[PDB]
C-alpha cells in the first residue's frame, strides 16, 4: 500500500521529476523488491517529458545530429538508463536461482515475470530500440530472439540493411520460430547485396538460404 | 455504291 | 517627379501617353522589350528587385494594370481597324512575353521540398520571385469579363476578310497570339490558383499592401467565363478552310482542350446547346467536307516530319481521340462530324445524308487507310506511316466498343469488305527487314525510336485480329454461310475475285527468343550501386527520384573532400549508363507487354476459328498439325 | 420536334449565363468522346 | 415543359432564401430604429459556398488545358493530312453507348435493390 | 404550337430576366446585409467569431490573389489566340470541300441516328429518375 | 407571376431600408473588411463570366474548324445532343456509384 501509493504519486509529476529525484526513487524501490513498478515510473517520466514523440521523430528519420530533439532522447534516456539499472540487479539477486519448486513459482520468478511484462508490453518504442541495443552490448542474444513484440522486427530490420552481423540476428529469429523461408529471403537477398561482404561468407549464406 | 471498295486489283 | 505627389503624377503621365495609338503601341513595344532578360529568352527576374522600394508603389505591376485597362476599355476610339489590330497585336506578344518568364517547375519544386526538406534560407528568394514576378496580376486580370470579351471579339470577324488576306497579315498573327496565350492560362491556372493565390494572400494580410481586385469572384475557373459563348467553337471549326498550317494546328489544339474539360460539357449537355449550335446553317458539314479535303491531301516523302499537311493530319487525329475517348456513352461533336445524327441518348442516319453516300470523314479515314502502304524499299518499314495507322486503329477500337456507335460501324464495315482490304495490306515480319534503316539485333535499337514503331506495329496487329475474330464470331452466330466460305478463304490463303496471301500462321513470328529481351548486360557499376530504383516506380521507373538521390551523394562525397576531382568522371558516366539502363527497361516492358496483349489476341482469334467452324476437320487437319508445330517451341 | 428540344436544351445548356455555379460546358465528340465514355 | 418545370424550381427556392437573407437584415435595422451573432453564419457561408467554386474554377481550368492540348494535336494532324470514313463512327459511338447504358443500368438496379433491401430489412 | 411558343420565347425570357434579377438582389442583399454588420456593430468591440471569418476570407483571398493561378488564364488566353489564328488559317486554307462537306453529311443514317438519340435519352432520363428516386427513398432510411 | 411578384414586394422593401440605412447614417454621423469581403466575393464572378466566355470561344473555334460550310447542319446537332447524352449518363453514373457506397455504410 505504501509503495502503490508512492508510484500513485510519482506519476503525477511524471512530466516534472528531476534526474536526481528520479534515481534515489528507483534506488529504493530495488532494495525494497519493487522491480516491475519502478520500470514502470521511468518509462510513464519518459512520455511525460516528451507527449508529442520526437524522439520517435528523431530516431525515425535516422540520427539528425546538431538538433534541439536530443534533449527529448537525452532525457528519455536517463529514464531509460535506470530501466538498464533495475533490470541488473533483478538477476544478480534472483542469480541463477530456478523458477520454481515443483508445482509452484517461486516470487523471485514472479518478480522476474512481472519485471519483463513492463517492459515487452511498452508501448514507446525508442524504449524498445535503445533496450534492444543494451541487450546486445551484454550479450544477452536469445533474449532478444524469445521477444515476441513485433518493434524488435523492425529495429533488426532496419539494422541488418547496413550491418551484416544484425542480419545474422533477423535470420535466427526467423529460424527459431520456424519462419524458414523468410529467413532464406534474408540471407539470398544478402548475398546480393552491395555490402562489404567476403565471398566465402556468401557462399555461407546462399548455403544456408538453399536449405 | 461501292465504286472504289471493289476488291478489283 | 516630372515637374503634386508621385502616385497621381505617375498616372497623369499614364494617362497622357494613352491619347492615341502611336505612342501607346511604342509604350507598349519599349515595355516589351525591356522586360526581356539579358540573356535572352531560369532565375533572376529581368528587372531590379529594388524597384520602386523608395516610393510607397508596388513595383513593376502599375505598368500592367495600365496595360491592361487600356486594352480592356480604350479600344473603342481607335476607328482604323489596323490600328486596332496592331494594338491587340502588341497586349498580347506584352502578355506573351509576362507569362513566358515564369518559372513552373522550379515553383513546384519549391512548394515540394525547399520548406519540408531543404533550409528556410533559398525560401525567401523564391517568396520575393513569386511577390515581384507579374505572372499573378496577369492571371488575376485574365478572370475579367472586359479581356474575354475584347479577346472573343478579336476572334469573332467576317471569313470574307481572313480569306482575301494575306498570310503575314496581323488579323491572323493576332488570333493566333490570342489562342496561345489561351491555352497557356487553361495550361497554369491550376497552378496559379494552387501556389500563387494563398501565398498573396498570405502576405497581403500579414504585411500592408494596398491593392484593387480585378478578378470575378463567380469565376472559380477561366472555363467559367467563356462557356458563354457559343460562336467560339463555330468560328475555330470555320477557321480551318484557310490553309494556315499555325493557325489550324492552334485551333485544333484549342478545341481538344475545350472538349477535354469537364465544366463545358456539363453546362452544355446537363438537352444541349453545341448540337443546335453547329446545326444552325450547315456548319458541321462543310467542317467535315473541309476535313475529308485536308485529309486527303498527299504529303512530302520528303519532308515527312516538317509537312505541315502530316501535322494537321496527326492533330485532327489526336483531337477525335481526345473527344472520344472523354465521356464515350454520352455523343459528342465527334459524332456529328463524323456523319452521324447526334439525338438525345440515341444516334441515327439520315436519308441521302453524307454519311449514308459513303462520303464523310469515317469513310475518307477508311479510304486513306486501305489506300496507305508502308512497305518501301529505301528504307522500309516507316515510322510516320506506322504512327498514322497506328491512330487510325485507336480511333476505330474506340467507336467501336462504344456500344451506341457499335452495330452501325460494324453494319457499314462488312459491308465494304474493310478485312479484305487490311488483310490485302498486311505484311510479313522478319528479323531481316530493317526499320527505318536500322537492324533490331542492334543495341541502339532499344535506344532509338524504332520501338515505337514496333508497338505500335503490334497493336495494329493484335486490333485487326481482334476485329477479324470478332467478325467471324458474328458471322457465324448470324449462321449464314455466303461470308463464311470467303473468310475461310481469306484464312486458307486463296481469295476468288486468284490471289493469295499469307495465312496466320504466318504472321506468327512475333515470339522469338533469340532477342533476349529479358535477359540484360549488367554493367560492373562499382560506384553507385547501392543506389535502387525504390522510388522511381503500370511500370514506369522515374528518371528524376534517381538523378536526385546521385545529386545528394556527390555533393555528400565532394564534402567529404576525398579525390573529388578525379573520381567526377567516374560518377558522370556512371549516370550516363545508368539513364539508358533505365530507358532500356522502360523499353523492353513496353515491348513485353505489347507482345502479351498479342499473343492474347491471337490466342482468342484461334479459339473463336476453331470453336465456330462447321467445316470438316480432316482438310484441316494440315492446319492442326502445322500450329501444334508452331505452339511446339513456344511452349518448349 | 423531339430532338430539335433536346438540341435546343443542349444548345441553351453550353451557352452562360451568371447562375451561381453553372457555366456552359465545352463539346467534345467523336474522337476524343468515345474515350471520354471509354474513361466512365 | 418537364425541362421548364425544373428551371421554376430552382427560381422558387432561389428567391425564398433571398426573401430570409433580406428579412434577416431588416429585422435587424427594425430591431435598430427602436441577429449580429446570426449574420456570421450567413458570411460563413457564402465563403464556404465560393470556396469550392474555386475549386470548380480551378476544375475547369485544368480541363480547358487538357482540351486545348487535345485542340493542338488535332489541329496538329489537321496540318499534317493537307465523308465516308467518318459514318463508321457514329455507329461505332452509338453501339459504344448501348453497352455503357446498359453497364450503368446494372449499376442503377443494384443500388435500387440494395435500398429495398435496408427498406425490408426494417419493417421485417 | 401555341404552348411550344409561350415556352420557347415568352417564358424562357422571363425564367432568365427573373434568375439575372435574383443575382442583382442578392447583391444588394448581402451588401444591405453588410452594412448592417458594419454600421450597427461599429461599437469596437467586433470579435470573437470575427476571426474565423477573417480566417477564412484571407485563405481564400490568398489562394485567388496569386500570380501564377492569376497568370494562367492570361497565358491560356493567348494560348488559345495561337490556335485561333492557327486553326482559321489552316481552315482558309482548306476552304473548298463545301460540296463533298454539305452532301457528304447529308446523309439518310442521320434520321435513324436522331431515332436511336431520343431512345437513349428516353432510356436515360428513366435511369435518372430511378437513381433519383433512389436517392429520395434512402435519405428516408437514412432517418430510421 | 408569384415568383416574379416576389421579386417586387422584396425589392421596393428592399428600396425602403434604404432609408432606414440612411437614417442610421444620420444617428452615427451626429469595415473596409467587409467592403473586401463583397468585392473578394463579386470579383469571381467576373471570373466566371470570362471563363464562360473562353469556353464560348473555344466552342466557337472548334465547331467552326471542323465544319464552316453549313452551320445549320445535323451533324454538330448529332454532336451536341449527344454529348449531353454523354454528360447525363456519367451523372447518372456517378450519383449511382455514390448511392453504392451509402448502402456499404448499412452492411454493419
Amino acid at each position: 500500500a505504501l509503495l502503490a501509493e508512492s508510484l500513485r504519486l510519482f506519476e503525477q509529476v511524471a512530466g516534472s521529476l528531476t534526474p536526481a529525484n528520479l534515481t534515489t526513487a528507483v534506488e529504493q524501490y530495488i532494495s525494497l523488491k519493487y522491480y516491475a513498478g519502478a520500470i514502470q515510473l521511468c518509462l510513464t517520466v519518459a512520455q511525460q517529458k516528451d507527449r508529442g514523440n520526437t524522439a520517435l521523430s528523431w530516431v525515425n528519420d535516422g540520427k539528425p545530429a546538431n538538433d534541439s530533439r536530443k534533449k527529448a532522447f537525452d532525457e528519455r534516456k536517463i529514464c531509460y538508463n535506470l530501466i538498464h539499472q533495475v533490470l541488473d540487479k533483478l538477476e544478480s539477486d534472483f542469480a541463477g536461482e530456478p523458477e520454481l519448486v515443483d508445482g509452484r513459482p517461486t516470487l523471485a520468478a514472479t518478480k522476474r515475470m512481472e519485471a519483463y511484462n513492463v517492459v515487452n508490453d511498452s508501448s514507446d518504442e525508442v524504449f524498445h530500440f535503445d533496450l534492444y541495443e543494451w541487450y546486445i552490448e551484454k550479450g544477452w542474444t536469445d533474449r532478444i530472439l524469445s521477444i515476441d513484440s513485433p518493434h524488435v522486427i523492425t529495429y533488426l530490420q532496419r539494422l541488418a540493411e547496413t550491418d551484416f552481423r544484425h542480419a545474422e540476428l533477423l535470420c535466427r529469429f526467423y529460424t527459431t520460430r520456424s519462419r524458414f523461408f523468410e529467413a532464406a529471403q534474408v540471407q539470398t537477398n544478402l548475398a546480393k547485396s552491395d555490402l562489404n561482404i567476403s565471398l566465402k561468407d556468401r557462399i555461407i549464406l546462399l548455403s544456408r538460404a538453399k536449405g | 455504291i461501292l465504286p472504289m471498295y471493289k476488291l478489283s486489283p | 517627379n516630372p515637374f503634386p505627389g508621385p502616385q497621381e503624377c505617375m498616372e497623369m503621365m499614364f494617362r497622357e501617353f494613352g491619347t492615341g495609338f502611336e505612342q501607346s503601341n511604342a509604350f507598349i513595344q519599349l515595355l516589351t522589350t525591356l522586360l526581356v532578360p539579358p540573356e535572352g529568352l531560369n532565375d533572376s527576374v529581368p528587372f531590379p528587385e529594388w524597384l520602386g522600394s523608395s516610393i510607397r508603389t508596388l513595383g513593376i505591376e502599375p505598368y500592367v494594370d495600365f496595360v491592361f485597362d487600356v486594352f480592356a476599355n480604350r479600344t473603342k476610339d481607335i476607328s482604323d481597324p489596323s490600328q486596332l489590330r496592331i494594338l491587340r497585336l502588341s497586349c498580347l506578344d506584352f502578355v506573351m512575353v509576362c507569362l513566358v518568364t515564369f518559372n513552373e517547375d522550379l515553383i513546384v519544386l519549391g512548394h515540394e521540398s525547399n520548406i519540408s526538406i531543404d533550409d528556410a534560407m533559398a525560401a525567401t528568394n523564391l517568396a520575393t520571385y513569386v511577390r515581384l514576378h507579374p505572372f499573378s496580376r496577369v492571371m488575376e486580370w485574365l478572370f475579367n469579363e472586359k479581356v474575354i470579351t475584347s479577346l472573343i471579339n478579336t476572334i469573332h470577324q467576317d471569313p470574307i476578310s481572313l480569306g482575301s488576306a494575306s498570310p503575314d497579315s496581323p488579323l491572323v498573327v493576332s488570333i493566333l497570339r490570342a489562342i496561345q496565350v489561351m491555352i497557356k492560362a487553361l495550361e497554369l491556372q491550376e497552378t496559379y490558383l494552387h501556389l500563387v493565390r494563398p501565398e498573396v494572400l498570405r502576405y497581403q494580410g500579414e504585411a500592408g499592401v494596398r491593392r484593387k481586385p480585378v478578378a470575378n469572384a463567380a469565376y472559380s475557373a477561366f472555363e467559367d467565363g467563356i462557356l458563354s459563348h457559343l460562336s467560339l467553337v463555330v468560328d475555330l471549326g470555320k477557321y480551318c478552310n484557310l490553309g494556315h498550317a499555325e493557325l489550324t494546328l492552334a485551333c485544333l489544339k484549342l478545341l481538344e482542350k475545350i472538349s477535354t474539360s469537364s465544366r463545358i460539357l456539363s453546362a452544355w449537355s446537363p438537352r444541349n446547346k453545341a448540337i443546335v449550335q453547329l446545326e444552325r446553317n450547315g456548319e458541321g458539314e462543310t467542317i467535315s467536307a473541309s476535313l475529308s479535303a485536308s485529309i486527303m491531301a498527299t504529303l512530302d516523302p520528303a519532308l515527312a516530319a516538317s509537312g505541315e499537311n502530316y501535322r494537321v493530319k496527326l492533330a485532327i487525329l489526336d483531337f477525335l481521340y481526345a473527344c472520344l475517348r472523354a465521356t464515350p456513352d454520352q455523343p459528342t461533336i465527334a459524332h456529328q462530324l463524323l456523319g452521324f445524327h447526334c439525338e438525345l441518348s440515341k444516334l441515327g442516319i439520315e436519308p441521302k445524308g453524307p454519311f449514308d453516300m459513303q462520303k464523310s470523314l469515317f469513310h475518307s479515314l477508311l479510304n486513306v487507310l486501305i489506300t496507305l502502304t508502308v512497305s518501301e524499299e529505301e528504307q522500309g518499314m516507316r515510322g510516320y506511316l506506322v504512327t498514322l495507322k497506328y491512330r487510325v486503329l485507336r480511333i476505330l477500337q474506340l467507336l467501336w466498343k462504344s456500344p451506341l456507335s457499335a452495330s452501325l460501324v460494324m453494319d457499314e464495315l462488312r459491308a465494304t469488305n474493310f478485312l479484305f482490304h487490311m488483310l490485302l495490306r498486311e505484311v510479313q515480319i522478319q528479323p531481316q527487314l530493317p526499320w527505318d534503316g536500322q537492324l533490331v539485333t542492334g543495341c541502339e535499337f532499344l535506344l532509338s525510336d524504332a520501338s515505337l514503331a514496333y508497338i505500335d506495329y503490334l497493336a495494329s496487329r493484335a486490333a485487326i485480329f481482334e476485329y477479324i475474330g470478332k467478325e467471324l464470331c458474328s458471322v457465324s452466330q448470324n449462321r449464314i454461310p455466303s461470308i463464311k466460305r470467303q473468310i475461310f478463304d481469306a484464312l486458307n490463303g486463296q481469295i476468288f475475285v486468284p490471289l493469295t496471301i499469307p495465312s496466320i500462321f504466318d504472321f506468327f513470328d512475333f515470339i522469338n527468343t533469340d532477342y533476349k529481351w529479358e535477359e540484360i548486360p549488367s554493367p560492373h557499376f562499382t560506384y553507385l550501386k547501392d543506389l535502387d530504383l525504390g522510388p522511381c516506380i503500370g511500370v514506369h521507373y522515374d528518371i528524376r527520384k534517381a538523378q536526385e538521390i546521385l545529386a545528394l551523394k556527390r555533393k555528400e562525397y565532394e564534402h567529404s573532400q576525398l579525390a573529388t576531382p578525379e573520381f567526377l568522371e567516374t560518377v558522370e558516366l556512371e549516370e550516363k549508363v545508368l539513364i539508358e539502363w533505365l530507358t532500356v527497361r522502360n523499353r523492353a516492358n513496353l515491348l513485353l507487354t505489347a507482345r502479351l496483349n498479342l499473343l492474347q489476341a491471337w490466342a482468342n482469334l484461334l479459339l473463336v476459328m476453331i470453336e465456330s467452324n462447321d467445316f470438316k476437320s480432316t482438310p484441316k487437319m494440315a492446319f492442326l498439325l502445322q500450329a501444334l508445330q508452331a505452339i511446339l517451341p513456344t511452349l518448349e | 420536334a423531339l430532338f430539335d428540344s433536346l438540341l435546343a436544351r443542349n444548345k441553351k445548356q453550353a451557352e452562360g449565363e451568371t447562375a451561381l455555379g453553372e457555366l456552359p460546358s465545352l463539346q467534345l465528340g467523336l474522337a476524343d468522346l468515345r474515350q471520354r465514355l471509354r474513361k466512365l | 415543359l418537364s425541362s421548364d418545370i425544373l428551371a421554376i424550381d430552382q427560381l422558387r427556392e432561389l428567391v425564398k432564401q433571398d426573401a430570409d437573407n433580406a428579412r434577416l437584415s431588416f429585422k435587424a435595422i427594425d430591431n435598430l430604429k427602436l441577429s449580429n451573432a446570426d449574420l456570421i453564419s450567413y458570411f460563413s457561408k457564402t465563403a464556404d459556398e465560393m470556396e469550392e467554386m474555386m475549386k470548380k474554377f480551378e476544375k475547369t481550368i485544368t480541363e480547358i488545358e487538357a482540351h486545348l492540348t487535345g485542340v493542338e494535336a488535332h489541329a496538329m494532324a489537321m496540318q499534317n493530312v493537307a465523308v465516308d470514313e467518318r459514318v463508321y463512327e457514329l455507329a461505332a459511338v452509338l453501339r459504344e453507348f448501348e453497352e455503357s447504358i446498359l453497364k450503368v443500368a446494372g449499376v442503377v438496379g443494384g443500388v435500387k435493390e440494395g435500398v429495398t433491401e435496408l427498406q425490408l430489412r426494417d419493417f421485417m | 404550337d401555341a404552348i411550344l411558343s409561350r415556352h420557347d420565347l415568352d417564358h424562357t425570357v422571363r425564367a432568365f430576366n427573373a434568375r439575372r434579377r435574383h443575382a442583382e438582389l442578392s447583391r444588394r442583399c448581402l451588401h444591405l446585409a453588410a452594412r448592417v454588420q458594419v454600421l450597427r456593430n461599429r461599437g469596437y468591440a467586433l470579435s470573437g467569431d470575427e476571426d474565423e471569418l477573417k480566417q477564412k476570407l484571407q485563405q481564400i483571398d490568398k489562394t485567388l490573389n496569386d500570380p501564377a493561378q492569376g497568370s494562367r488564364l492570361e497565358e491560356l488566353w493567348s494560348r488559345l489566340i495561337v490556335l485561333r489564328g492557327y486553326a482559321e488559317d489552316l481552315k482558309d486554307q482548306i476552304n473548298q470541300a463545301g460540296i463533298t462537306e454539305s452532301d457528304g453529311l447529308g446523309e439518310e443514317i442521320e434520321a435513324k441516328a436522331k431515332k436511336i438519340l431520343e431512345d437513349y435519352d428516353k432510356q436515360l432520363q428513366h435511369l435518372k429518375k430511378q437513381v433519383e428516386e433512389a436517392k429520395k427513398d434512402f435519405e428516408e432510411w437514412e432517418k430510421q | 407571376s408569384n415568383v416574379e411578384s416576389q421579386q417586387e414586394e422584396l425589392t421596393a422593401w428592399l428600396d425602403r431600408y434604404e432609408r432606414e440605412l440612411d437614417e442610421l447614417y444620420a444617428k452615427q454621423m451626429g469595415e473596409r473588411t467587409y467592403k473586401l469581403a463583397e468585392k473578394l466575393t463579386d470579383q469571381l464572378d467576373e471570373m466566371g463570366k470570362d471563363l464562360a466566355k473562353m469556353i464560348k470561344e473555344i466552342n466557337d473555334m472548334s465547331n467552326t474548324l471542323s465544319k464552316g460550310s453549313k452551320p445549320d447542319d445535323p451533324l454538330t446537332q448529332i454532336v451536341r445532343v449527344l454529348n449531353g447524352h454523354l454528360a447525363q449518363l456519367q451523372w447518372i453514373d456517378t450519383n449511382a456509384a455514390a448511392l453504392q457506397a451509402k448502402v456499404a455504410a448499412a452492411q454493419k
